[PDB]
RNA sequence: UAGUCGGGUGAUUAGCCAGACUCUAACUUAUUGAACGUAUU
């Protein structure tokens, strides 16, 4: 359900984001980048062709398997066509856009990637020069990462026709933008957000004079 | 024993308590007076004769810290730094240690909390274990109460043991003396960023 | 060869020594000794036959020991240890974890191999017997875990030897930066008149321990303590006062005076009296001036009566 | 609950008494005890078990004494592991057993077929009549189906696939390995079923039907 | 004020907040969270200290992360003083990002990470500067290593640049200095601190130059 | 200021008196074994 375009509208005005949905979606993107669907179609096409030859050779026992594989092939083509039909950014490009957005907006994060460790997919980050899991991030870093990640995901999903999907339209409300941020970060946060999302109308609340030092009085 | 008698008469709380336990009046009263005695200062504020506070904390291969020592103030300590410097890590370490006092005030041989084998060991530590060492003070009759919480990384064959008996021994004094004659008890509390929750008036707790 | 030497010393047959040694690592009595506050220490003492063998071994084989090692040394003690640091204003204490039980046959033989000073040479055949002489098997079912026990007569000598190279290196390093260093068993003491030089010592220790012993011997970080003339300074139970003199400490002195006063009025029981006498002997060794003062305060006659 | 837990798993824990509800409100000693003595033949005339609980802040803990129950349950568990034995049934039927019946019955995951599913929710108070219906339908399907026909069919499919791989079609090797695994699993389940010395599904069905008809007067 | 009302038929806790009687649910998040902290702590102390005349003078250790959480600057200036007055024997161990909070606390109570630490520092230490009673701008720069003006805004550099231009042209207002002066005036306004500082610089430099000429003669 | 050191007094582990000290900074420990002090011989 996380791959469906209109999942971008799921719980958008609930107040928390859905950072869990981001993680699921991001891992999904990674798996698809490492394994392309057309090779699977080509492989499935080859398997269907091999199975058809066996059925033509008199082995009627494998006819049930052939029908199943033909169904799987048709479904794969349809998904590919639907993906093609949705005129969508490639999964590789989507991943890259989001990664760049996160690293540009979140100062402590220089890199984000998916590792296969043991038998489970884990999102890792380079935070302050050290590789860590998301669960190892400070609350301030995590909260801000969550906001940006969620927003970027939604923008990528809703703006498939733009070269830069983060240049899409929208209205974003943020309560207490300085939440958990050190003064040093408060000096950068509005500049980074506006640079990454240039066409979003931001309506924000703050208690921070340091934040206000970066904003024109007309906006206050 | 004569040795315990001498120490107890010198004002040692643990010795007085040991003598109370073996002879089960005088020793009971010593223990109870040690906990309950205090005076009202010039400002009208009650002050216990025997204060209780954390003196020192040491962190070894814990999260971000390879080896860190902190000396704390008896009244107020404020920790400052940028995000990701480990300010929250320090408070977490202390709270886990305090959990051992709370568990043993509630229940003889109660179990406190543990360090996480998944998250709490420093990622690039050559030795794959972590230590949180704390020393507490309880008046001049019990100047040092050392506690150590330890944990080895997941899948390490050699497992590192915590040392919590001193916490248990002190908490036992509070629990047992209180049972005989009511005393005032110490408050331990942690308020982290999770204290920001939505309020619900209707959801009522039926667990005690 | 070790067997022949022991047999000669103990006036026993090679065969009976060899037979005894087969299960020697299991010939320990285990008991508990009360701590001074709450709890107990666990002690493992070798059986009499084994003690005799252990003493004979130590007699036959002289292992090198550094001069900074103050514990278990003929003619040295806690007074000498404390006196070494009495002239310095800054003090650092460090402690080794599970010191005796951390020393294994592997460590012992490594130290023999590494040793610079003239170590006895043992035949490979003798190595197994030596392990059986010196090391205790705590777990019946686990034949592979042999460790030194504090309660054995050979353990002091072996432990001092195992620390020989450690003591050499750290002593030399400290001397270059004007730090005084002594070791009493697992207790390490460092003192200096120079501010801030002592801060580097703990890190130096960890590196050296890792180099020499790997992960077998470690610093007890909770027992690393800095002190100065601003605070209480003590070394192995002896107080160093601000006049740079060894002292029993004010509280101990006041307690002794209390006991003497009680004796003066015939209030001390025999047990307490015996205790008082012992403590005065110790006081005489550490702080003879205190005895002089007590003689002045209480009448020479009273004190002589007590000590007679 | 303590017998059931330890028959299922070494070191299994049964249920504990509550500090809030199980201790008498005006108890001078501020603890509660439930003491039971069981009998198991002349060789084990007394199996004592005590469940205990003290109030919070009491000077002394009162712990449960459960070792004899665990020891006996361990005999059943260990002996059964080596060679199948008959095991005791424990059940509670409260007034909760009166509850409406959901017609909408669940698909056979395969948990209901496992022998130790007999201990699932056995002391819950309601039974699991839903589990019966699922199990009973399962028994019926297996009775109408031929035994190892799937194995025979799978054996035939693996033989056909082996011939294709021997004929030079290396592309179907992955599929052969999957099917061989499925065949081995089916045989193992059959062998485990054979090894577990269990009654045929036909016989099990008959026993239950007779029981129901005998005990429930209106049902023939 | 805080009280319980039962008369509607359900138990409601009400408070007088800024002169208005409201339910707890009507409080702002900042007020509610802080109320929750104090209420909880007070409850526990009352329950655990039945023999004290004032049970809030009991012993204990309380840990608070991000004490300034959801607090307006005005409240940040009172929070530590109020807590210590209400709970005089508790050991408080606190974390903060707020210079306003630090302005109310003695330097001895502060433990400060070195800025380029990387988790090999052995001992934490107090700042060099006394924080209690100090200006917030100074705490930001001296203690928290944050500039008084946001570095990523060009206008933040104009007064600094203006000063440098004055010093480069022997204190005289040249074409370049005048342009920048006018920009400062246009952007910050006629009665801005920035412009007053610029004016001050002009006046002092003119006077310094006059002195220099008198000395040359 | 506080903590620390401790010469004196004090039916004395208390209290009181006197003098001093201040690297961010002691927390008094363990036997029957070993060593040291004393006693015994
Ligand atoms: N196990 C670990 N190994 C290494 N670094 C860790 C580990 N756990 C957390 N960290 C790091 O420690 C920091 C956590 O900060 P935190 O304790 O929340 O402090 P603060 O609240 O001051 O931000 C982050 O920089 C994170 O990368
Ligand atoms: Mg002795």
């Amino acid at each position: 359900r996380r791959e469906e375009r209109f999942d971008a509208y799921s719980q958008t005005l609930g107040g928390a984001g859905r950072f869990d949905h981001f993680v699921e979606w991001y891992i999904y993107l990674h798996k698809r980048t490492v394994s392309d669907i057309s090779s699977s179609i080509k492989e499935l096409e080859q398997q269907v062709n091999d199975l058809q030859r066996t059925v033509d050779g008199g082995m009627v026992s494998v006819k049930s398997l052939l029908e199943q594989m033909k169904f799987k092939l048709s479904e794969a083509i349809e998904r590919n066509d639907a993906a093609v039909s949705s005129r969508v950014l490639t999964e590789s490009v989507q991943k890259s856009i989001v990664e760049k957005a996160i690293c540009s907006v979140v100062p402590s994060i220089s890199n984000i990637w998916v590792e296969m460790i043991t038998g489970s997919d884990l999102v890792k980050v380079t935070n302050d020069g050290h590789d860590v899991t998301i669960d190892q991030l400070s609350d301030g870093q995590r909260v801000f990462l969550s906001l940006v990640a969620d927003l970027a995901r939604r923008m990528v999903m809703l703006n498939p026709l733009l070269e830069n999907p983060l240049e899409g339209r929208g209205i974003v409300l943020i309560d207490e933008i300085e939440l958990h941020l050190h003064p040093k970060w408060q000096q950068e946060v509005i500049l980074n957000l506006r640079s990454a999302f240039p066409n979003i109308q931001f309506i924000i609340t703050t208690h921070s004079p340091i934040v206000l030092s970066t904003i024109e009085k007309r906006c206050i | 024993t004569k040795q315990y008698e001498r120490k107890a008469k010198g004002g040692n709380l643990l010795s007085a308590f040991e003598l109370y336990q073996r002879n089960s009046g005088e020793w009971f009263e010593m223990c109870r007076d040690y906990i309950q005695d205090g005076h009202v200062d010039e400002s009208g504020i009650f002050r216990p004769d025997n204060a209780f506070y954390l003196r020192r904390l040491t962190l070894k291969d814990f999260r971000r810290f390879s080896l860190l020592e902190i000396k704390l103030e008896e009244d107020l300590t404020v920790i400052i730094g940028n995000n990701g410097k480990g300010k929250t890590s320090i408070l977490y370490a202390i709270a886990k240690t305090l959990s051992w006092f709370v568990a043993n005030i509630l229940k003889e041989g109660g179990s406190g909390q543990r360090l996480s084998e998944m998250t709490d060991i420093k990622n690039d530590a050559e030795d794959r274990y972590s230590d949180v060492s704390s020393t507490f003070f309880f008046g001049k009759g019990l100047k040092s109460v050392p506690i150590r919480l330890s944990r080895s990384a997941l899948g390490t064959a050699e497992r590192r043991d915590s040392e919590v008996k001193p916490a248990k021994d002190l908490a036992d004094i509070w629990r047992v003396i209180n049972e005989v004659n009511t005393i005032n008890l110490p408050t331990f509390a942690l308020y982290n960023v999770e204290r920001s929750q939505p309020f619900n008036r209707n959801i009522k707790d039926n667990t005690g | 060869s070790v067997i022949r030497g022991l047999a000669a010393v103990l006036r026993q047959s090679d065969s009976d020594i060899s037979a005894f040694l087969v299960t020697a690592p299991r010939k320990y009595k285990v008991y508990k000794i009360p701590k001074r506050t709450t709890g107990f220490r666990v002690i493992a003492q070798p059986a009499k036959g084994l003690k005799d063998i252990q003493r004979a071994f130590v007699q036959l084989y002289s292992l090198p020991v550094h001069d900074a090692s103050m514990a278990y040394m003929k003619g040295k003690g806690i007074r000498d240890n404390a006196a070494a640091h009495a002239g310095n204003q800054y003090l650092l204490k460090a402690d080794l974890e599970d010191f005796f039980n951390s020393i294994t046959p592997a460590i012992f033989w490594r130290c023999i191999e590494m040793s610079s000073a003239q170590t006895p040479q043992f035949e490979p055949q003798d190595k197994l017997f030596i392990e059986k002489i010196l090391f205790w098997q705590p777990i019946k079912r686990r034949k592979t875990k042999l460790i030194l026990s504090v309660g054995a007569p050979s353990s002091p000598v072996i432990s001092n030897f195992c620390m020989y190279e450690f003591d050499n290196r750290i002593h030399a390093a400290c001397k270059k930066v004007e730090i005084t260093y002594t070791r009493y068993a697992d207790d390490l003491t460092f003192s200096s008149n120079i501010p801030d030089v002592l801060k580097a010592v703990p890190s130096t220790l960890e590196v050296l321990l890792k180099d020499l012993f790997g992960s077998a011997l470690r610093l007890n970080h909770s027992k690393t303590v800095f002190s100065s003339k601003a605070h209480n300074r003590h070394v192995t139970g002896i107080t160093i006062n601000n006049e740079e003199t060894l002292s029993l400490g004010r509280d101990r002195k006041r307690f002794i005076k209390h006991l003497i006063n009680q004796y003066k009025y015939g209030l001390l029981d025999n047990e307490d009296k015996a205790y008082l006498i012992g403590l005065l002997a110790f006081a005489s060794h550490i702080e003879p001036s205190f005895i002089t003062r007590m003689n002045e305060k209480y009448s020479l006659e009273l004190m002589e009566r007590l000590r007679g | 609950s303590w017998f059931v837990a330890n028959i299922l798993k070494e070191g299994g824990s049964g249920q504990r008494l509550s500090e809030m509800t199980d201790i008498k409100n005006d108890a001078e000693d501020r603890y509660s005890d439930v003491s039971s003595t069981f009998f198991f033949g002349k060789g084990l005339k007394s199996v004592p078990i005590r469940l205990s609980r003290s109030a919070l802040g009491t000077a002394e803990r009162r712990d449960s004494e459960v070792k004899p129950a665990k020891d006996l349950a361990d005999i059943w568990r260990v002996i059964n592991e080596v060679n199948t034995i008959n095991l005791p049934t424990f059940a509670l039927y409260n007034v909760e057993r009166s509850q409406p019946f959901n017609r909408n019955i669940k698909d056979n995951t395969g948990r209901r077929e496992e022998r130790f599913d007999a201990y699932s929710q056995t002391l819950g108070g309601a039974g699991r009549f839903d589990h019966f219906v699922e199990w009973y339908i399962y028994l019926h399907k297996r009775t109408v189906s031929d035994i190892s026909s799937s194995i025979k069919e799978l054996e035939q499919q693996v033989n056909d696939l082996q011939r294709t791989v021997d004929g030079g079609m290396v592309s179907v090797k992955s599929l052969l390995e999957q099917m061989k695994f499925k065949l081995s699993e089916a045989i193992e389940r059959n062998d485990a079923a054979v090894s577990s010395r269990v009654l045929t599904e036909s016989v099990q069905k008959s026993i239950v039907e007779k029981a129901i008809c005998s005990v429930v007067p209106s049902i023939s | 004020n805080i009280w319980v009302e039962m008369i509607t038929g359900s138990d409601l806790v009400k408070v007088t907040n800024d002169g208005h009687d409201v339910t707890i649910d009507q409080l702002s998040d900042g007020q509610r969270v802080f109320l929750s902290l104090v209420a909880d702590l007070a409850r526990r102390m009352v329950m655990l200290n039945p023999l004290l005349e004032n049970p809030l003078e009991g012993r204990g250790i309380v840990l608070i992360d991000e004490i300034e959480l959801h607090l307006h600057p005005k409240w940040q200036q009172e929070v530590i003083l109020n807590l210590r007055s209400a709970f005089p024997n508790i050991q408080f161990i606190i974390t903060t990002h707020s210079p306003i909070v630090l302005s109310t606390i003695e330097k001895r109570c502060i433990r400060e990470f070195e800025p380029n630490d990387d988790g090999d520092q052995s001992f934490l230490d107090s700042p060099d500067m006394q924080t209690k009673g100090s200006e917030n701008a100074q705490i930001l720069e001296q203690v928290m290593n944050v500039h008084s003006t946001p570095p990523g805004i060009a206008e933040s550099h104009w007064l600094g640049n203006f000063e440098l231009l004055l010093l480069d042209n022997s204190g005289e207002l040249d074409n370049h200095s005048q342009v920048l002066y006018d920009q400062i005036k246009a952007h910050f306004g006629i009665d801005s601190i920035e412009l007053k500082k610029a004016d001050s610089l002009i006046r002092i430099n003119k006077m310094k130059n006059k002195l220099n000429k008198i000395r040359a003669e």
